[PDB]
């Protein structure tokens, strides 16, 4: 029995790494729908622009098709659509929308899946028909972040060409030169805005996900190497050292095979470094664990996800500004300098609708990092701390 | 599975034995933080020594398996408190090894235990002297204690008495410690070593191992005469500190130009000399009053101390 | 966006830089000097992205995106016979007519007048190659002549003809006070120039470049020209993450754009431990705590009472996150900066070049940090308290060829005029940002 | 924790031969420079690094630097080590100073050359890290080595801070002609006087001696003086060499010997037992510490008289019992005597006996040296120094070797000779207050 239960297993564990690509498969996923190699997440951002906004339904899916397509063309990871040895991988992803409501909620709902087949798709837990759909919370939670940047980017440079623009006034109308020092200023607060918002992404992407990922590949990984330390050693988190297994006696010759993984070890890894994703203080939701904290009294995501929107409505009303002030330049160029300046009046509006939505921003800001400070567990409190 | 070998990696961490070189090395690196550290190590923040014995340990040889269990822990109640815990801030650092598969059925717990006291006493004793030894080439190296002509008072008060205590101090510290080692240690690894010849019964060998590190706890130089060595330790670590300030104190007070300045500075100065001195002696003769009162130690460590 | 880089080398010294950073480059990537793939084929797989920098045909011969600029056909040739391949000898350019420095600035403005009319265009062919372009680069020295004259004006000729797109800089600062009868004006014309085109502005001294060589070679104390190699260095560092695609930064607007608040304050001062050349077994926090250190530093010119606006920070190796962590706890300890702002400082862990003549490196990290830091003008004051007291005089004011701008003695004077209320103006604005009520412009209205 | 030694003169490199040999076959190494031992896998039990350089080959380079003028003397060892010493460690002049001459010719060329001799010794130090101090080996009587070692050594003190100094100084025994070098010689001690942080002196009377007594048939034994002198530095430098509890460094051992640096002229002794018959009077470490008192065993012949004692380190190499160093120390201490105004410092510091030269082991065989402070060290300068109060004023035969960085200008050679005996009295004088009870 041990003789064959060691050549099975062994076995195994060879076939999958050699036949139908495991451990291609999982870095796959890592790159493709936990959303790091960022570079695919803006190319494909930067060539469906014209279809995640367009404010329709019943939308030509062959578009979406060309669209990843030329995705994974443009990454890096066309290193891996261009090999044969592992083309199937790329094979396996589609997008998605649901259609809830009319308008653009396709960007509210835009995702990206990856259907397996056997054998993987009995090894690896993926979006299953009767599951959570984990993958799917954690790529829409990340997907609020893309948009953000995606957004954010386009406007700063269409802000720091007006500027530029508004530069060669000096011999006119001071007035327009106040402009100046207000958009000056005003860009400063766009700026408070957004750094914000990648702190706390590289947070996720850096302390939640990259960490259980690496212990997940330790794990599977350690049966690859040989003995490169006759000690079979673990290293822990409070420093604790331990020695399993049998300290086997140095080749004594007295008178005259190690530990791989099966299937179920195979399914049980990746589905604790899931949910161990999931059971996270920034994921939870819905449970008798989900703790609130002092002066707020509410979910971490919840705040959060609050925030990020009023993040949105900033970029929105940050855009109309810029616009307005696009087309006083077109208008100041020009012949009429007699001309009518309720613009003006829009102008200031819209500042004050600024200023008032910038003064809340810090207040629930404020709110957040006291609860953080609240909550007293130290990622949490260095999380908090850090964005002062 | 070599016994002996193994017996001899675990000496040559936790009683010095043949090693002498890793604590020069250990001490002379971390010295300069482990000096002021220990007054508020409360709120740890001690990453820095943490990693570089992360870093250092990854050099050491891997056919050794007992300094790859080495671990840098700390706590808080200090060492004759920590003694409180065995018969009822300077340098409370630690070693543990968690010792490996169930034929560490010969190597218990509380001989662990006991190996950590053990060297946590011999850091103490190795930091002093490495504090000594510093302030000894500070003494005669550094051309600003050399004599040029300056005034038969300075030398007379500031630096004759500074050089005669500190030899003082340093002829102490070492006979102290020649003490310990010479008619302390090597008595158990002595017999361990010769129980390794002719071997009959498991069960002895331990006892002999066991009885050999408690006859090394039960000496009173760790336990009854402790306090003692403690005071005398706050002496000579602010007498040394207020040394390594003199290197560049004593740059004004030559030809600020005598200038109505520096003269209650010479006058604090001999004053300061003066009576960490006679403290110095107050405890030596103190020490010499318990010797006195109640293991070749006797006619051993007083010889240098005893007042011509 | 985001997307293909094209570079840009000014001057000689420019050029030289540049053949030592692509020297480095190709040497990161394991790619044959003479431009031919210096890998076995038997693995099919990479995990790094070359195409922003480079271009590929039907033979897998790597063609650089590059443009070399001078007169003198000297260095671009060194630097061509240096490498026998690794260049496309179609992308260089060089002029005929006298040479001089200083002030042929303004021939070398005529340069432009006279040439750019195509040149730009080569550039506009070679634009052509590609899809997403995202921005530009430049490489100078602010004193020489030449290159200050054709930096300027390719700098105000494609800030107005590619909208939206990106021009960073790379200039270096002399340390010799004794050109400056000539020396100090060409630096101010310059500046003018890097306030009203450069998206961002990255500011060296060569004083400290000189410093830290003699202090960390081995060797003894040589020249400047194997000194060069330390800006390269630098650059590595920047643009590491777009190299080595990894979680965040995959662009470089979205670097300066965690760099650089509003458009008026660009100017940014490196730093990193040169724990590399072309050992020290420092950890990370070692190397974050020495990046706090004063004796380190490529502008080393200011007191301790200094104001960051803006830090940006790095780190290449594999690194244990809790010890950014404590880091940025430290870091934030000690440092000062204006209570108007709630961001920080930044840290990308980016990827070790796996190509590269490794061993184990068993945690030992080479750090690097940007600043925006409010004492950049210390570095300018030399040449600020200088050429003014030349202007009463006027030394060398002849030296304008009359080109169309040199007719009147009160252009260059005019010229000059505008260029110190430009500068004096950069420094009014970094002061005023000091004070905590900066933003009341717009915070105190009715 | 690396230390550079420097060898110079004939008698600097005889020396050095001596002594790299005896080092050499104490660490298993053989005339090529590759290991003794039958496997390479085993770990070992020292540490070889402080004195020797490590190469992939398992090669061992020894850290030591050797000066010379002819180089036929210092060729020789080569022509025994093969492929050991690196040839590029040595130095040979062309057409210098006169056979014998004056150590004024030798500083003269030492203040020509020291720029690349500097060099040398810096690139030897950027070979490692944990650099401790250097070692100066030579006599004073020489006169090329001499001055030699006294520019050096001045460039070492003032360029280098921070590093500790010994030097060990060789003593021609009373005789006719060296009344030219002991002339010499006070100039010599100037530098060490000033310069030296801790020293020990060798003198050949007492040499002659031991060798009269230990070896047979003896003819000319200047060989065998080499022979003792090496077996002194090897035994101080044990405890270094093969670490045990204490004493890991060097200035840790000097700590113990020198209060203020007007005392740090030193005096050995040593148990008959050699290093090179030799299986008698070696009975037990009692004897050792008892025999160690006896003035017959000291390496500078002295006399007997109530000798007052500053600072008393032995050392014993071996199998060592508790009992006997105890009754030991039990009527030392009340034999031996020191000044009043001071304490008792006696210090034992056991060590280990090499395992890998295959000794002929006993249970209670034991070696012993010491170190020593005394009074009666300057008696070696008087037996030179009242010769010179005799002669100087004639200078017939004196100037004539030309004794001075300037040649012919006897003004400032006076001057400098008249500043050099000065401050020899200033010496003399210290140790005499030292003795005088004068601060009881
Ligand atoms: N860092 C560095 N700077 C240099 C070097 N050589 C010259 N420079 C600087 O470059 C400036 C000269 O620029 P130059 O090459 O004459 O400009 P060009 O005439 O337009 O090519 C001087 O101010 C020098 O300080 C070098 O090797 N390294
Ligand atoms: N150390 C040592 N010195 C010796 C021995 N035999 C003779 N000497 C002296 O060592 C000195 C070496 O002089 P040195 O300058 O090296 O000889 P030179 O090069 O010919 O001038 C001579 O004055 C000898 O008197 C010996 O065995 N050992």
């Amino acid at each position: 029995i041990n003789d064959q239960y060691s050549e099975i297993v062994n076995h195994t564990n060879q076939i999958l790494n050699q036949k139908f690509h495991y451990r291609d498969v999982v870095f796959a996923l890592k790159n493709i729908l936990l959303m790091g190699k960022s570079d695919f997440m803006d190319a494909l951002i930067e060539k469906a622009n014209d279809i995640l906004a367009t404010p329709s339904d019943s939308l030509p899916n062959y578009k979406l098709t060309r669209v990843l397509q030329e995705a994974v063309q443009l990454s890096s990871l066309r290193h891996l659509m261009n090999s044969p040895r592992n083309s199937s991988v790329i094979n396996g992803l589609d997008a998605r929308v649901l259609d809830l409501g009319h308008g653009s909620v396709g960007w509210d709902v835009f995702t990206l899946d990856y259907i397996l087949y056997p054998p993987l798709s009995l090894v690896l837990n993926v979006n299953r028909p009767f599951g959570r759909k984990e993958y799917l919370r954690i790529f829409n939670f990340l997907w609020r972040f893309k948009k953000n940047n995606y957004f954010y980017q386009k406007e700063m440079l269409k802000s720091n060409d007006i500027i530029r623009s508004f530069k060669k006034i000096r011999g006119y109308n001071p007035l327009i030169r106040d402009i100046i020092n207000k958009l000056s200023r005003i860009s400063i607060l766009r700026t408070q805005f957004q750094q914000f918002n990648s702190k706390m992404e590289s947070y996720y992407l850096n302390c939640i996900i990259e960490e259980n990922f690496k212990e997940m590949t330790r794990k599977l990984q350690r049966t690859e190497n040989k003995s490169q330390n006759q000690f079979d050693l673990i290293r822990l988190n409070n420093g604790t050292i331990e020695l399993n297994g049998i300290l086997t006696p140095k080749a004594e010759v007295l008178t005259k095979i190690e530990k791989t993984l099966n299937i179920d070890e195979l399914e049980s890894v990746h589905n604790t470094f899931l949910t161990n994703i999931l059971s996270h203080k920034l994921f939870a939701t819905n449970t008798s664990e989900i703790s609130v904290g002092d002066y707020s009294g509410q979910p971490y995501p919840t705040s959060l996800v609050l925030l990020l929107n009023s993040v949105y409505e900033f970029v929105k009303v940050y855009c109309n500004l810029n616009d307005i002030g696009y087309e006083i330049f077109i208008k100041m160029n020009l012949n009429d300098h007699e001309a009518s300046n309720g613009l003006l009046g829009k102008f200031n509006t819209n500042l004050k609708e600024i200023v008032s939505q910038y003064k809340n921003f810090k207040d629930r800001l404020y709110i957040f990092r006291a609860d953080l400070k609240n909550d007293g567990d130290e990622e949490l409190f260095l999380l908090s701390k850090s964005l002062r | 599975y070599d016994l002996i070998n193994v017996l001899k990696h675990l000496q040559q961490i936790f009683l010095g034995y043949q090693s002498g070189h890793n604590v020069l090395k250990f001490l002379t690196k971390n010295m300069g933080e482990l000096t002021k550290h220990y007054r508020n190590d409360n709120n740890a923040n001690y990453d820095k020594l943490l990693q570089n014995f992360e870093l250092e340990r990854q050099s050491e040889n891997p056919n050794n398996l007992m300094r790859q269990l080495l671990m840098i822990q700390f706590d808080t109640e200090t060492l004759p408190q920590v003694l409180s815990h065995y018969l009822q801030a300077i340098y409370h650092l630690k070693f543990d090894i968690n010792i490996p598969y169930p034929l560490n059925i010969i190597i218990s717990r509380t001989c662990m235990i006991k190996y950590q006291i053990i060297l946590r006493y011999q850091l103490v004793l190795q930091y002093h002297s490495r504090l000594l030894d510093e302030t000894w080439m500070d003494l005669n190296k550094t051309p600003s204690w050399k004599y040029r002509g300056y005034s038969h008072t300075v030398k007379r008060r500031i630096v004759r008495a500074t050089r005669v205590l500190h030899a003082k101090m340093n002829h102490f510290i070492k006979t102290i410690m020649e003490y310990f080692n010479q008619n302390v240690i090597d008595k158990e690894v002595y017999s361990l070593e010769k129980c390794y010849r002719n071997p009959t019964l498991a069960v002895a060998i331990q006892n002999e191992l066991e009885g050999g590190l408690t006859n090394i706890m039960t000496n009173r130089c760790l336990s009854d005469l402790i306090p003692l060595q403690l005071q005398i330790f706050d002496i000579v670590y602010k007498f040394c500190k207020f040394i390594k300030s003199m290197r560049a104190k004593l740059c004004q007070l030559d030809p600020g130009y005598q200038e109505d300045a520096a003269l209650e500075l010479i006058q604090k100065l001999i004053e300061y000399i003066s009576n960490a001195s006679s403290i110095f002696r107050k405890c030596l003769i103190n020490f010499t009053q318990e010797l006195s009162t109640e293991a070749a130690g006797i006619e051993r460590v007083l010889y240098s101390i005893v007042p011509p | 966006m985001g997307g293909e880089i094209i570079t840009l080398q000014a001057g000689q010294c420019g050029n030289h830089v540049g053949k030592f950073l692509w020297s480095q480059l190709a040497k990161e990537h394991a790619i044959g000097t003479d431009g031919l793939s210096q890998l076995p084929d038997s693995s099919t797989e990479r995990d790094d992205d070359t195409k922003p920098f480079f271009r590929e045909n039907s033979r897998n011969k790597f063609t650089p995106r590059a443009i070399m600029m001078d007169s003198e056909p000297s260095v671009i040739a060194d630097v061509e016979n240096t490498f026998r391949g690794f260049f496309d000898p179609r992308n260089t350019w060089v002029a005929s007519d006298g040479a001089s420095a200083g002030n042929s600035w303004a021939n070398g403005y005529d340069i432009g007048t006279r040439n750019q009319d195509d040149i730009l265009n080569k550039i506009d062919k070679e634009i052509d190659s590609t899809d997403n372009f995202e921005g530009f680069q430049l490489l100078h020295s602010v004193a020489g002549g030449t290159g200050s004259g054709l930096g300027s004006n390719l700098l105000e000729a494609l800030c107005d003809r590619y909208p939206k797109k990106i021009l960073t800089t790379y200039s270096v600062f002399p340390a010799r006070s004794s050109e400056v009868v000539v020396q100090s004006y060409n630096t101010i014309l310059a500046l003018r120039r890097l306030i009203e085109d450069s998206d961002a502005t990255v500011v060296f001294d060569n004083a400290s470049l000189l410093n830290i060589s003699g202090k960390v070679f081995r060797n003894p104390n040589i020249d400047l020209q194997h000194t060069n190699q330390l800006i390269s260095t630098i650059i590595s560092s920047v643009t590491n993450s777009i190299r080595f695609p990894s979680y965040m930064y995959s662009s470089m607007s979205s670097i300066y754009s965690t760099l650089i608040p509003s458009p008026e304050l660009h100017f940014l001062s490196p730093s990193f431990t040169p724990f590399t050349s072309d050992h020290k077994g420092h950890s990370s926090y070692d190397v974050m705590l020495d990046l706090l250190d004063p004796s380190n530093s490529l502008v080393s010119t200011a007191m301790n009472n200094p104001t960051y606006f803006n830090v940006y920070n790095t780190i290449i190796g594999n690194v244990e996150p809790r010890q950014i962590s404590r880091a940025m706890t430290k870091l934030q300890q000690r440092i000062k900066f204006p209570s108007w702002s709630s961001s920080a400082m930044h840290v990308n862990i980016g990827r070790r070049s796996p190509y590269l003549p490794l061993q184990p490196n068993e945690n030992e990290v080479s750090g690097m940090m940007l600043s925006n830091m409010s004492t950049v003008v210390n570095v300018f004051e030399n040449a600020c308290n200088t050429f003014d007291k030349v202007f009463a005089k006027g030394a060398f004011l002849n030296n304008y060829n009359v080109g169309d701008l040199f007719q009147s003695m009160q252009n260059v004077q005019d010229e000059f005029a505008e260029s110190r209320e430009v500068v004096q103006s950069l420094m009014e604005d970094y002061v005023a940002a000091e004070q905590d009520s900066y933003l009341d412009d717009v915070l105190v209205d009715d």
